[PDB]
């Protein structure tokens, strides 16, 4: 698994 | 992965059993988290072969999921002592320091500091990480 992280906006 | 292999792993601990039994429901339940075996530095300097768990853990966050890198050490007297957390961001991610992260990815949860077996253990640890997590996630994604 890719690990991934939110956008910050 | 084996439960045989991972005896092997932390033949030199103190409560072998414990921790296999933990980290055997831990990675069952949590696929993407590997055990490492690696060396850990103390304060004094002195260091000792320990094993991790390494890997992400899925953390929902605004209706999408997410795989927040995470690294856990479980010392060689755990369960009595709490497992030192941290978040390992790649580089496409930076990360948001606060009460519970600090800027090298350390993790200070009120749950690590009330640590005590049996009340505590890494379920129930992965469980509050995911809680926190999802209301204030550690890492985000860069520009």
């Amino acid at each position: 698994i890719l690990p991934t992280a939110p956008p910050e906006y | 992965v084996s439960e045989s292999q991972l005896k092997k792993m932390v033949s030199k601990y103190k409560y072998r059993d414990l921790t296999v039994r933990e980290t055997v429901n831990v990675i069952t339940l949590y696929k993407d988290l590997k055990p490492v075996l690696d060396s850990y530095v103390f304060n004094d300097g002195s260091s000792r072969e320990l094993m991790n768990l390494t890997g992400t853990i899925p953390v929902p966050y605004r209706g999408n999921t997410y795989n927040i890198p995470i690294c856990l050490w479980l010392l060689d007297t755990y369960p009595y002592n709490p497992p030192i957390c941290f978040v390992k961001p790649t580089s496409s991610m930076t990360i948001k320091t606060g009460k519970h992260v600090d800027a090298n990815g350390k993790i200070y949860l009120p749950y690590l500091h009330e640590w005590k077996h049996p009340q505590s253990d890494l379920l129930g640890l992965i469980q509050v990480m995911i809680v926190v997590f999802g209301d204030e996630p550690p890492v985000f994604s860069r520009p």
